[PDB]
């Protein structure tokens, strides 16, 4: 047994980390580099949908988790990760930082500061992919939000908890009538009374950095930085990016919208978003659907948008308004998507 | 012509190994000495199967199946063939040597565990099934009673079944 | 220190697969090479398989492979020579001066595959940018660093439209334009080239003022789908490190597209609507947001866009209009007939024509 | 061959359409990813190295020509199919 | 479950270890639909040409690190699952030169007009690069159709590619 | 009876492969549990792939799902409760009352995958 002991001691090394050190269990090897995709052999305490660095400050989570290796989404440029590379496991499922230290800032679809004005303040940390609120604790909409529109005021009026869709084609004024909404609520966020206070989230979904940049400076003309956040996913960022940020940005809204206050949140180009989950799922060889959208194009939408509501009285009558921003194309509102 | 067929997926080097044996000899010291390697590496599991795992360079899989063979180089015969297409190919090697068994039994063995309404365990070390059923169940029936539990069975619940639809 | 080599074990068309040796493996987009006795044939490393083998797209014909041949990895993706010296000269995607007047004597070699600039050094003001044609300039203004995207067609001025713009802009601020001609016909690149002689924009005994990169529309696909991102490297550097107003002129973004699909569909990922890559709209993005204005300078792209069966619903037209700001509808001898410009001034619009 | 001796030929493609059928077949044969109507992917850069070949020497090469004529098929009218 | 099946496929099917010098020759793994995989021909080029046992040629386009698709072209009755290949070392090349004026031949350069051998003045490849772009010049003389629609309205010249579109 | 037990092998979005131990293999469309911090998770059963392994489907979110987790078989289909008491009670996929008015105190379960009443 000597024999055989100290030659499986020799076989120890030089395999390093693949069965020698950690065992493998919270960490991991990448098999292979695919489109978007790391199969990662290890992590055999992985859970899904668990936040994993690649030793290279990209992120990723979770999918795929059959027996022999764990299949793992890219939340960055794959050129970075590496085949052969080790990789960790943060533990947590994926959760942006929530707080009222986020109003006057601009982040990503990880609540990592882009704007450069320094960390964000943070109370807590809720996961990206809530659960939406049941039956019982929703209450009929009965407040209105004021959009300073004429006719989207005296007519088709918006409350406190609808979720109202702008449809129109590429240039129709959809981000120009959610602009007059959010400025519109300046009146009452400079008072005292938090009932009436409405802060802004704005959800930027495969835009042009340069139009993300113009977008600021028109809220800081008008003094709208404050009690409004901007999530930010570039037509240049990865498409996990893209997928994920909407659910961040309802994640910033709910802690408003569960701690008493009142919250809007537009979500800009959800169509484009649509277009990313589409990517990423025939990326990961999903069968193709009606115009080759997978079919959960539905429940992505359903389970993103479900989480803006009024709250009863008993849990503190909290509210969240959703904004989402469609594009047809072709002035048709007889489309799959829309 | 093998006896048996193993209808290929990852089976095929299990028949490969026995067809090379056939064609000259050695159908015993070939499967003794795989038991062998397959105790070898049951014997240290968290250093025998896991580096079996496909995160492995193919120089560690040379290193790995050198080192296989040691022990008054009990790899004898082609094995050591078999070890190296190995590691250039499919790695983990359990699964074949079990089809390999298999094989050989039914070159030499010929025992399936049969009893039809009975749950039995009859092996029978025999190539010839024609009567030695009938001793080998008498055999598992007069001692042993291994399991022999049909929990209920199937003639009289699915007779009933069928009455009682009409 | 000791090159990083490799055996050739498939090419599949023009997918070429290489195994490599333990720790050896580079990351993907990188750029290889092999010795051919015709020149360079370099391989951008496209997915990792497994088992130290990367799976790698050509940039130059494949044809007389063996597999076994020795590799080189150069260490990070396709370096295109870039400096003030590419002006007058003709390059490649991968960098070689095909126009047969010696190697290129630029000091500086930059990579093809870069980031665009962060939120923060993104400009913050939408700044105007005078074009010199009275009727451009008034009723459709192109934007300083915008995507104007041009539709114009056969027999309508389009090549004299582009010299007359590189002549206003280099004298105007200090234009020194790219023309990158992805999928060019190599007949009518020549008579460019000629014409560019003849206008004295290109000066051979001279100072140039627009580098000639293009890649002709008989090499390999992704060749095609490389030379809009090595004369957007040059134009950056351009921008990056002398302060000027460059401009970028693309033959045909549906080129570039069905290029970009073309890949696709040789990797193996599922074309998504039609025949289209899945990644059309995170293609289209990355190649159109590194050309932007910044606080140093400005970079201007004016892309001449080809709508498939006249259709403005194709999901390539509509994924390019996501970028185009202003546009130029060059009228199909409808103002040919008289006026010399020709850009059907009730067609072609600007999204920054506001008080 | 004519071209680079320095006279003049013409040549007459003909049925181009065939000749992707042709490839088309030979691609699916060989377990390659379909494409736009299971067309083969490099099928137009095979035109493309098809067509280019065909120039007008200058004069130090020897001043040759080649004036290419290909014949494509279209079916139905339809110009907006793949190859067309 | 402690561990999955190693193979669901496997381009070796035959593990003997012997047979060298395969470099040069090969064996026929499958044959059928104009295609022929082969095992060997580890020095085999790209789109190489390639002589079988029976007598039909093939064009190597397939090249998998284990075996090579061969296309074939000819019948697939001739050839068989076993028969031993050997490579030309050729390239795709056809006769070439001013004899083939007034004959007609097939598309490797084969007399099929039965009027006796071609005469060639050369063999080039039948893969070969454009010319570049310095070494062309603007065209400028016309090529006279005879059709005066075509040559009125839609001039032709020596050194053009038009395309005859239609149903 | 003895508490069938597996561990869980796969969990694929809402799909989780599930391997059990000799002549343990649970029913199709049997409900299944997974002891989750949250609550109950039950693993529907719908396909059998072998080699003691079988495919399911979850009624919850998979959210938190390690490898190896342990499993319990439940014995029959998903029961709901049936009754009048089940009138002005606001009930889920799996019966558990959602109308947080106490406990429902249903006199019968019954399965809820049925046959066609014949002729
Ligand atoms: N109320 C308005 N008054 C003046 N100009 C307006 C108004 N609403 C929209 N516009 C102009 O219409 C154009 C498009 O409007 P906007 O910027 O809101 O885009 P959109 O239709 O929401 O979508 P996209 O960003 O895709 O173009 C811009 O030029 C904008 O200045
Ligand atoms: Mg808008």
């Amino acid at each position: 047994k000597a024999q055989p002991t100290e030659v499986s001691s020799i076989l120890e090394e030089r395999i390093k980390g693949v069965s020698d050190e950690a065992n493998l269990n919270e960490t991991g090897r990448v098999l292979a580099v695919g489109d978007g995709i790391a199969r990662v052999f290890g992590l055999n305490n992985i859970q899904a949908e668990e936040l994993v660095e690649f030793s290279s400050g990209v992120k990723g989570m979770a999918l795929n988790l059959e027996p022999g290796q764990v299949g793992i989404v890219l939340f960055g440029s794959d050129r970075l990760v590496k085949e052969g590379e080790l990789v960790k496991r943060t533990g947590n499922i994926v959760d942006v930082p929530v707080g009222p230290g986020l109003l006057g800032r601009v982040v990503d679809a990880l609540g990592n500061p882009i704007d450069g004005k320094g960390p964000i303040d943070a109370a807590g940390r809720s996961r990206a992919q809530v659960k939406a609120p049941g039956i019982l604790p929703r209450r009929s909409v009965h407040e209105p939000v004021q959009t300073g529109l004429k006719a989207v005021d005296a007519l088709v009026p918006i409350g406190r908890g609808q979720r109202e869709l702008i449809i129109g084609d590429r240039q129709t004024g959809k981000t120009a009538v959610a602009l007059d909404t959010i400025l519109n609520q300046k009146r009452w966020n400079n008072g005292s009374d938090e009932s009436k206070k409405l802060y802004c989230v704005y959800v930027a979904v495969g835009q042009k950095r340069s139009t993300v940049a113009q977008l600021v400076q028109t809220l800081e003309q008008h003094d709208a930085m404050k009690y409004s956040i901007i999530v930010a996913a570039t037509a240049s960022e990865a498409a996990p990016l893209q997928y994920l940020a909407p659910f961040t940005a309802a994640s910033i809204g709910e802690w408003f919208r569960d701690n008493g206050k009142h919250a809007l949140i537009v979500y800009d180009d959800l169509s484009k978003q649509a277009v990313a989950y589409r990517q990423l799922s025939l990326l990961l060889r999903r069968p193709p659907g009606r115009e080759a959208y997978p079919g959960d194009v539905f429940y992505l939408h359903s389970r993103l948008l479900e989480r803006a509501a009024k709250l009863s009285e008993k849990e503190g009558s909290g509210s969240l308004t959703a904004l989402p921003v469609i594009e047809t194309q072709g002035g048709d509102v007889s489309a799959y998507i829309p | 012509p093998p006896p048996v067929r193993l209808f290929g997926v990852e089976g095929t080097y299990a028949t490969a190994l026995y067809q090379a044996a056939a064609k000259n000899s050695s159908i015993d010291a070939a499967f003794q000495s795989l038991q062998k390697v397959e105790s070898t590496v049951k014997k240290n599991p968290k250093l025998g199967h896991l580096l079996l795992n496909p995160a492995l360079s193919l120089k560690d899989r040379n290193s790995v199946i050198d080192a296989i063979v040691e022990t008054h180089k009990n790899l004898d015969g082609y094995v050591v063939n078999l070890l190296k297409v190995l590691s250039e190919n499919n790695r983990l090697g359990c699964f074949e040597k079990i089809a390999s068994d298999f094989g050989v039994l039914n070159d030499a063995h010929n025992g399936l565990l049969k009893g039809t309404v009975t749950s039995a365990e009859p092996l029978d070390p025999k190539s010839f099934k024609r009567i030695e059923k009938a001793l080998s169940a008498s055999k598992l029936v007069g001692q042993g009673k291994s399991l022999k539990l049909e929990n209920v069975v199937k003639p009289e619940i699915k007779g009933g079944l069928i009455v009682e639809l009409g | 220190s000791t090159p990083i080599t490799g055996k050739v074990t498939a090419v599949i068309g023009a997918i070429v697969d290489v195994h490599f040796e333990q720790s050896e493996l580079p990351a993907i987009l990188n750029a290889l090479e092999i010795k051919t006795p015709q020149g360079k044939l370099v391989l951008e490393v496209a997915q990792h398989l497994g088992e130290n083998t990367v799976r790698t797209i050509a940039m130059d014909g494949t044809e007389g492979l063996v597999r076994g041949e020795k590799v080189l990895d150069t260490g990070g993706p396709i370096s295109v020579p870039v400096g003030r010296e590419t002006l007058g000269r003709i390059i490649n995607v991968i960098g070689e001066p095909i126009d047969e007047r010696g190697p290129i004597k630029s000091k500086l070699r930059k990579p093809i595959h870069a980031d665009p600039p962060s939120f923060a050094e993104q400009s913050t003001s939408a700044e105007i940018l005078e074009t010199g044609i009275k009727v451009v300039d008034l009723l459709a203004p192109y934007a300083r660093g915008g995507k104007i995207g041009l539709f114009g067609g056969a027999g309508v001025g389009k090549t004299v439209f582009i010299q007359e713009l590189i002549n206003n802009i280099a004298k105007a601020h200090g234009g020194f334009s790219v023309f990158t001609g992805v999928g060019e016909r190599t007949r009518e690149g020549n008579d460019l080239y000629r014409e560019m002689k003849e206008t004295g924009v290109i000066n051979l005994e001279g100072e140039s003022k627009v580098a000639l990169v293009f890649g002709q529309m008989n090499e390999p696909p992704g060749a095609r789908a490389r030379v809009a991102l090595t004369g957007l490297t040059i134009a950056e550097y351009f921008r990056d490190e002398e302060g000027q107003d460059v401009l970028l002129f693309i033959d045909n973004i549906f080129r570039f597209t069905q290029a970009g699909s073309e890949v696709s569909a040789l990797l193996g990922r599922i074309p998504s609507a039609v025949g289209y890559q899945p990644t059309l709209a995170t293609d289209m993005g990355l190649l159109q947001e590194r050309i932007t204005t910044t606080k140093k300078g400005s970079v201007t792209s004016v892309q001449a866009v080809y709508v498939p069966a006249d259709d403005l619903t194709d999901p390539a037209p509509a994924t390019t209009f996501a970028h185009l700001d202003a546009t130029t509808v060059l009228s199909r001898g409808i103002s040919e007939l008289g006026i010399y410009p020709a850009v059907d001034p009730l067609d072609s619009k600007s999204r920054l024509l506001d008080a």
